[PDB]
């Protein structure tokens, strides 16, 4: 048995973090977000 | 800006107690607008939007 000071549960909190390597694009779920455009045969205003 | 219904003059008020006014016959605007419609060139859409 080896009894050993530690820091007592309420002088410290567990907090969540969220690593991200970069900042997602706007239409990150799309594969192809330039089809709207190129597929617009009528035109765009 | 508010929809508030422009205004245009009903009538062109014609002065002058005789004769008569120099009005376009009748069928003469008729016959313009006829002959624009055989031309079949009335635009609708502007890239799909009307």
């Amino acid at each position: 048995i080896k009894t050993a000071p530690v820091v007592p549960p309420t002088e410290q909190r567990d907090m969540v973090q969220e690593e991200r390597v970069g900042t997602p694009v706007k239409n990150a779920g799309n594969a192809n977000p330039a089809a709207d455009s190129d597929n617009a045969t009528e035109g765009v205003v | 800006y508010k929809e508030t219904s422009r205004v245009s003059l009903t009538s062109m008020i014609y002065v002058g107690t005789a004769g008569k006014d120099l009005s376009l016959p009748t069928g003469t605007v008729e016959d313009i607008i006829g002959a624009v419609d055989g031309m079949r060139r009335v635009v609708r859409t502007i890239g799909g939007q009307t």
